[PDB]
C-alpha cells in the first residue's frame, strides 16, 4: 500500500523553518500589495499624494522584508519570485529604481 | 439513492451554478456599496472556497460519464 | 501544470471517487 | 450532501483540493476588493491592510501546497 496518502502534510516542523515561512509569508506580501498599489494608481483612483507616501512606506517596508529573507537559498528577489510564481512586474519595477513611479 | 450519474451530475452543475450566481450577486452588491466590507471578505471567501472545490467535482463527474 | 491560480487543469492528476 | 458525492480519494488529495480552492477563493477576494477600490467604496488604506493580510495567507496555502504535490508524487 501508499502510506504518504494518509497523513496530511504540514509547511514547517520545527521553530527555524516556521520562523523562515513567516518572514517568506510577509515578503510575499509585501511584493503583492505594492503590485497592487501600482495597478491602482495605473487606474487612476488614488491620488498622486496618498499614493506616493504609501508606496515610499511600502518600499521601506519592502527593503526589509527582504534582508530577513536573503540567505543561501535565497539571494535575490528574482529567484523569490520564481520559487513562488509570483509575477508583478510593477512592483519588481518600483523596487529596481527604489523610489515610487512619481 | 439509486440516481443515475448523469442525474448526479446534473445536480452538482445546479448547485455549481447556485453558488456562483450567490458570490457574484454578493460581488456586485459589495462594488455597489450595498454590502460592508468585513461581512464581505471572510462569507465571499468562505463561498467562493466552495465554488472551487464544485468546479473541481463537476469536472471529475464529466469525465466519469466520459463527454 | 501546478499552479492553482492558472486554472483546474492543476487537479489533473488527482484521483477522485464516487459515493 | 451533493458535495460528499464524489471526493478525493486519500486525505492528502483533500488537502490538495481544498488548498487549490481556498487559494483561488482568495485570488477572487484581492481582485474585487481593487474593483472597490476602483468604485471608491473603500478607501486605500483599507484596501493595502487587507490585500496585505489575504497575500500573507495565500503564500501559506501555495508554499503548502509546493509540499503536498511533490509529497504525492504530482507535477511541480
Amino acid at each position: 500500500n501508499k502510506p504518504e496518502l494518509y497523513e496530511e502534510v504540514k509547511l514547517y516542523k520545527n521553530a527555524r523553518e516556521r520562523e523562515k515561512y513567516d518572514n517568506m509569508a510577509e515578503l510575499f506580501a509585501v511584493v503583492k500589495t505594492m503590485q497592487a498599489l501600482e495597478k491602482a494608481y495605473i487606474k487612476d483612483c488614488v491620488s498622486p499624494s496618498e499614493y506616493t507616501a504609501a508606496c515610499s512606506r511600502l518600499l521601506v517596508q519592502y527593503k526589509a522584508a527582504f534582508r530577513q529573507v536573503q540567505g543561501s537559498e535565497i539571494s535575490s528577489i528574482d529567484e523569490f519570485c520564481r520559487k513562488f510564481r509570483l509575477d508583478c512586474p510593477l512592483a519588481m519595477e518600483r523596487i529596481k529604481e527604489d523610489r515610487p513611479i512619481t | 439513492s439509486s440516481a443515475s450519474l448523469e442525474t448526479l451530475l446534473a445536480l452538482l452543475q445546479a448547485e455549481g451554478a447556485k453558488i456562483e450566481e450567490d458570490t457574484e450577486n454578493m460581488a456586485e452588491k459589495f462594488l455597489d456599496g450595498e454590502l460592508p466590507l468585513d461581512s464581505f471578505i471572510d462569507v465571499y471567501q468562505s463561498k467562493r472556497k466552495l465554488a472551487h472545490m464544485r468546479r473541481v467535482k463537476i469536472e471529475k463527474l464529466q469525465e466519469m460519464v466520459l463527454k | 501544470n501546478a499552479s492553482s491560480l492558472y486554472g483546474i487543469s492543476a487537479m489533473d492528476g488527482v484521483p477522485f471517487t464516487l459515493h | 450532501d451533493i458535495d460528499e458525492v464524489i471526493i478525493p480519494t486519500a486525505p492528502l488529495y483533500k488537502q490538495i483540493l481544498n488548498l487549490y480552492a481556498e487559494e483561488n477563493a482568495i485570488e477572487d477576494t484581492i481582485f474585487y476588493l481593487g474593483e472597490a477600490l476602483r468604485r471608491g467604496v473603500i478607501d486605500l488604506d483599507v484596501f493595502l491592510k487587507h490585500v496585505r493580510l489575504l497575500s500573507r495567507k495565500q503564500f501559506q496555502l501555495r508554499a503548502l501546497m509546493q509540499k503536498a504535490r511533490k509529497t504525492a508524487g504530482l507535477s511541480d
